[PDB]
């Protein structure tokens, strides 16, 4: 299964689960600078792509 | 210009947020919104309204008086 993996497989598999998906965020401690959820959500896609 | 991480001190406060793609943008827009407008109107009507009502009465009287004064009276 590992040998089957090449660069294309990683681009396809990662886009399936990461790209333009809503993440779950958990913060604890001095988290004033933790980005807003919308900004985090916007970090899950690229306008250039 | 100030920046996040240097604003103030906060302790023991938890915030729960939901993604915007998970919830409605207009939840109960009329079923809940109209009651809130009536609440806010009642809370401020007595502070805002009487001045402009006072203007409306002074406006109409001054215009009525100005109109009658321009009409002549028998000698
Ligand atoms: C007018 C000319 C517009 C200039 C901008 C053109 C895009 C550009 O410079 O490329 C970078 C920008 C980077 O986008 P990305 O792929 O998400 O890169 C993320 C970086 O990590 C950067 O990610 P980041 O986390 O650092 O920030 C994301 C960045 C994403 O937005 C931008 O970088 C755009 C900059 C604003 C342009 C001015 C408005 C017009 O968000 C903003 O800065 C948006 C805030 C703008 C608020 C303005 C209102 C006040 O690329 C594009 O937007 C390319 C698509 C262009 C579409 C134009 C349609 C024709
Ligand atoms: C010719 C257009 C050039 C691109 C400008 C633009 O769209 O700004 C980016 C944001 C949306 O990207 P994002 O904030 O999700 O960040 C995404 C990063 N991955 O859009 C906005 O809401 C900003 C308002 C700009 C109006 C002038």
């Amino acid at each position: 299964r590992i040998a089957e993996v090449d660069a294309r497989v990683v681009r396809e598999v990662c886009s399936k689960y990461f790209y333009d998906q809503c993440p779950a965020v958990a913060g604890f401690g001095p988290i004033e600078q933790l980005p807003d959820y919308n900004r985090i959500r916007s970090g899950m896609f690229w306008l250039r792509f | 210009g100030r920046q996040f991480g240097h604003l103030t001190r906060v302790r023991h406060v938890i915030t729960y947020s939901l993604s915007p793609f998970e919830q409605r943008a207009f939840p109960h827009y009329f079923s809940k919104g109209i009651p809130n407008v009536l609440r806010r109107t009642r809370a401020c009507i007595l502070r805002v309204a009487p001045p402009f009502v006072a203007f409306y009465l002074v406006y109409t009287w001054g215009t009525q008086e100005f109109e009658k004064s321009k009409r002549k009276n028998p000698a």
